[PDB]
């Protein structure tokens, strides 16, 4: 869920 | 008070990872719980002896250091090392009656002329965030700059930087899975660097984000939340699924 960063 | 011990030396992931489990187990009763996201116990009302949690930390060269941290906040207040204790400057009159229930056994007490949040110690420090090195060498070395606070050996800007690789690498990291999980790839690939701007960003929205979700319209935002991604760039969060994820404890808002 770290994803929204990238 | 409950005290959770970490050490540096021979630091894994999986004992980063469980000492941080451990840190937000003991923050939170896990009674109260908003969108799958745990809430920290509410200022009002809690008990002087339900208001605090230690954290003792140990590293390589063999130096402990003992830091307290608010349950209502997850932040650092103060520390111990060997018998002095070092509090920043208290807010207001009950925060400075709080502290005075840490560390009693001590033979010397100080309060700091400064704060502990983040625009204060960067100054100090004289370096930003985003030009502080985190991982567990920088976390070795924070622990025993700050036990030689307490021998004369550390000067102040060593200090304040050491309070920010601490702040980061304990509170930041119990606030945010996301936080956690940078400085598990630290540790995992052996590395130390700066945290980037989405680290930063969270860091200091994490009262915003608390308030957004806890008087969320059953989890949409009543207006958005500006956040950054990794290359700085800006973006909205519009509702609390996106950030189950990210955030894994809340300062108390409402009931």
């Amino acid at each position: 869920g770290f994803g929204l960063f990238d | 008070y409950p005290i959770i011990n970490f050490t540096t030396a021979g630091a894994t992931v999986q004992s980063y990872t469980n000492f941080i489990r451990a840190v937000r187990g003991r923050l939170t009763t896990g009674a109260d719980v908003r969108h799958e996201i745990p809430v920290l116990p509410n200022r009002v009302g809690l008990p002087i002896n339900q208001r605090f949690i230690l954290v003792e930390l140990s590293n390589h060269a063999e130096l402990s250091v003992t830091l307290a941290l608010d349950v209502t906040n997850a932040y650092v207040v103060g520390y111990r090392a060997g018998n002095s204790a070092y509090f920043f400057h208290p807010d207001n009159q009950e925060d400075a009656e709080a502290i005075t229930h840490l560390f009693t056994d001590v033979q010397n007490r100080y309060t700091f002329a400064f704060g502990g949040n983040y625009d204060r110690l960067e100054q100090l420090a004289g370096n930003l965030r985003e030009n502080i090195e985190l991982g567990n060498g920088p976390l070795e070395e924070a622990i025993s700059a700050l036990y030689y606070y307490s021998t004369g050996g550390t000067q102040l800007p060593t200090l304040a930087r050491s309070f920010i690789i601490c702040i980061q690498m304990i509170s930041e990291a119990a606030r945010f899975q996301y936080i956690e999980g940078e400085m598990r790839t630290r540790i995992r690939y052996n590395r130390r660097s700066a945290p980037d701007p989405s680290v930063i960003t969270l860091e200091n929205s994490w009262g915003r984000l608390s308030t957004a979700i806890q008087e969320s319209n059953q989890g949409a935002f009543a207006s958005p939340i500006q956040l950054q991604r990794r290359n700085g760039s800006k973006f909205s969060v519009y509702d609390v699924s996106i950030l189950i994820p990210i955030i894994a404890l809340m300062v108390y808002r409402c009931a």
